[PDB]
């Protein structure tokens, strides 16, 4: 079977700048190499067939070229809404049909804090059992961020799950939400909830807290 | 405008069996191969089988030979994949992909994807909690208890005009159940200086869509 190296896994990069993002292939595959764009929750787009051949609508900063084991997709000028994951695909010994690992793309910018918002419980949601204590982090970059749950100052591990929103397609910024789950019991027998939050563009750690009774 | 159009998101018991379909659009359906392609969540692509939609040949992935089964109505410009003795590794986005065999062999159009879930649960739809705060302030919306992770929020005034929506979050799996946020800013002062006291939340998902009055502080 052709196996698809893609480098790098990762890379950032800034809005005007040029991209280059590599594939290699185990055996010689002539031109027979495509390139695909996937946005998150969305299907694949083909950006480029015969390894240097652009596809009808996609814009012209996309490019490929190579042939045998070597190939390179290149944006010549990166846009914000090219943050995606870029697979290659070789389509001359089949099956199988190799896709690559994937290059995961992200828009590198300035630094930016989040604004952090904390939500209680809802009384019908408490009359349920369960409590769901919420903490949303918004338009942050770097991705990279540190969500601290605290119950009367004792720190929280193991009872929270998070998510992150896909990267702006205009300001290239990140969001985040957490959420804290409690059983009501042990909601009500504590006072004071807080979410602790640590990232590069704030100069000390930033806590919203709540008091069960407001 | 070349258009794939896929059948909706299916949940599935370990054992059972699932059958996509796939209906093409804007050009000779007979005159190119189809694939299928499957993605678990957060994986790679992986191509399962294609069919002939002329003669209805196929070919499939030896990883799925034996419980998979590409068919094809040319009247009805359709192919359908069906997958037997599901697992929860079955659990994945399935597309269908348009061939096009001029030059060198390439997938120039994809279906918007199925979601395919298999689960030990059953479906259910959501259940909607408001989350109220206790310059911009934050309104936001809870979804729980759902199942499959097929959901869509939208945010109304009390006018009944558009909130705009901001960046979804993706839902976090828990006892078998899938959950969500959703948030929208309005500005703090138009909220104080404002006779509204609440807004609406609206999801959308494949067992029942629902809506919550969301206070405003
Ligand atoms: C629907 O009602 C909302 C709430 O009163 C109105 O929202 C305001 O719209 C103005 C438009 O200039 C904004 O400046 C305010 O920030 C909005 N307020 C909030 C709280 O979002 C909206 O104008 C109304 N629309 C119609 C068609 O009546």
């Amino acid at each position: 079977d052709i196996q698809l190296t893609q480098s790098p896994s990762s890379l950032s990069a800034s809005v005007g700048d040029r991209v280059t993002i590599t594939c290699r292939a185990s055996q010689s595959i002539s031109s027979y190499l495509n390139w695909y764009q996937q946005k998150p929750g969305k299907a694949p787009k083909l950006l480029i067939y015969a390894a240097s051949s652009l596809q009808s609508g996609v814009p012209s900063r996309f490019s490929g070229s190579g042939s045998g084991t070597d190939f390179t997709l290149t944006i010549s000028s990166l846009q914000p809404e090219d943050f995606a994951t870029y697979y290659c695909q070789q389509s001359y010994s089949t099956p199988p049909y190799t896709f690559g690992q994937g290059t995961k793309l992200e828009i590198k910018r300035t630094v930016a804090a989040p604004s952090v918002f904390i939500f209680p419980p809802s009384d019908e949601q408490l009359k349920s059992g369960t409590a769901s204590v919420v903490c949303l982090l918004n338009n942050f970059y770097p991705r990279e961020a540190k969500v601290q749950w605290k119950v009367d100052n004792a720190l929280q591990s193991g009872n929270s799950q998070e998510s992150v929103t896909e990267q702006d397609s205009k300001d290239s910024t990140y969001s985040l939400s957490s959420t804290l789950t409690l059983s009501k019991a042990d909601y009500e027998k504590h006072k004071v909830y807080a979410c602790e939050v640590t990232h590069q563009g704030l100069s000390s750690p930033v806590t919203k807290s709540f008091n069960r009774g407001e | 405008q070349v258009q794939l159009v896929q059948s909706g998101a299916e949940v599935k018991k370990p054992g059972a069996s699932v059958k996509v379909s796939c209906k093409a659009s804007g050009y000779t359906f007979t005159s190119y191969a189809m694939h299928w392609v499957r993605q678990a969540p957060g994986q790679r692509l992986e191509w399962m089988g294609w069919i002939n939609a002329g003669n209805g040949n196929t070919k499939y992935s030896q990883k799925f030979q034996g419980r998979v089964t590409i068919t094809r109505d040319t009247s009805a410009s359709t192919a359908y994949m069906e997958l037997s003795s599901l697992r929860s590794e079955d659990t994945a986005v399935y597309y269908c992909a348009r061939e096009q065999w001029l030059d060198l062999a390439h997938f120039d159009y994809w279906g918007q994807g199925t979601l395919v879930t298999v689960s030990s649960g059953s479906a259910s739809a959501p259940t909607l909690f408001p989350l109220v705060s206790c310059s911009s302030v934050a309104v936001g919306c809870l979804a729980q208890d759902f199942l499959p992770d097929s959901i869509t929020f939208s945010w109304k005034y009390k006018n009944n005009s558009d909130i705009s929506s901001t960046r979804g979050f993706p839902s976090v799996l828990r006892g078998g159940k899938y959950a969500a946020t959703s948030q929208v800013l309005l500005p703090s002062k138009d909220v104080m200086q404002g006779t509204d006291e609440h807004v609406v939340c609206k999801v959308q998902h494949p067992n029942g869509n629902k809506e919550k009055n969301v206070p405003l502080p």
